[PDB]
C-alpha cells in the first residue's frame, strides 16, 4: 500500500 | 486581490476550464472532476495512484446520487482535504 | 504553484498570521474570526456591516460548541459562500 | 430600514 496513497480515504 | 480573495476566484475559474469544455456548462461529470484534481494535484490528492479513491469521493459528493458534481459539492471537496492535511502535519511536528 | 495548488497554501498561512497571535497557537477564537475574514474581505463577507452576521457564522460553526472556530470549522466556511455567490452570480446574468 | 448586505446568512 506504499507504493499507493489512501489519505484521501482518511475523508470517508 | 487579497490573499484570502485570490483563493476565492482560482478555484471558481480552474473549474470553469475542465466543466464547461468536456461536460455540462454549469455542471461536472465523473470524468471531468478525476480531470481537474489530477491536472493539478495528481501526485498529491489521491486519485490516479488510487482509481479507487476518486471513486469514494464521487460517493461522498453524489449526495444527490446524479452522477455529476457540482461546484458547490467540489468546492465542498478541497475544502475537507487541505484541512485533514494540517492536522496530519502537525503528528510528526 | 499550480492554480489550485495556489488557493489550499494562501487559506493555511493567512489564518496562522491572526490564530497564532491574537489566540490560541492552532484555534481560532470569536475575535480572531471576525478580524481575518473582515480584515481582505470586510466590504465582501457580511461582518461589519452585520455585526450579527458574523454571530449567526460562529453558531453555523461551533458545531462542537466551544466558542472558537478550528482550521476544519473556517475553511468550510470560506468553502461554502464563495460557492453561494457563483449561484448567485448567474441569477441576472 | 433593511439590511443592504445579508448574504453570508445566505448560509446560516
Ligand atoms: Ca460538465
Ligand atoms: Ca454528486
Ligand atoms: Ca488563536
Ligand atoms: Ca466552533
Amino acid at each position: 500500500t506504499r507504493t499507493k496513497i489512501d489519505w484521501n480515504k482518511i475523508l470517508s | 486581490g487579497s490573499e484570502l480573495e485570490t483563493a476565492m476566484e482560482t478555484l471558481i475559474n480552474v473549474f470553469h476550464a475542465h466543466s464547461g469544455k468536456e461536460g455540462d456548462k454549469y455542471k461536472l461529470s465523473k470524468k471531468e472532476l478525476k480531470d481537474l484534481l489530477q491536472t493539478e494535484l495528481s501526485s498529491f490528492l489521491d486519485v490516479q495512484k488510487d482509481a479507487d479513491a476518486v471513486d469514494k469521493i464521487m460517493k461522498e459528493l453524489d449526495e444527490n446520487g446524479d452522477g455529476e458534481v457540482d461546484f458547490q459539492e467540489f468546492v465542498v471537496l478541497v475544502a475537507a482535504l487541505t484541512v485533514a492535511c494540517n492536522n496530519f502535519f502537525w503528528e510528526n511536528s
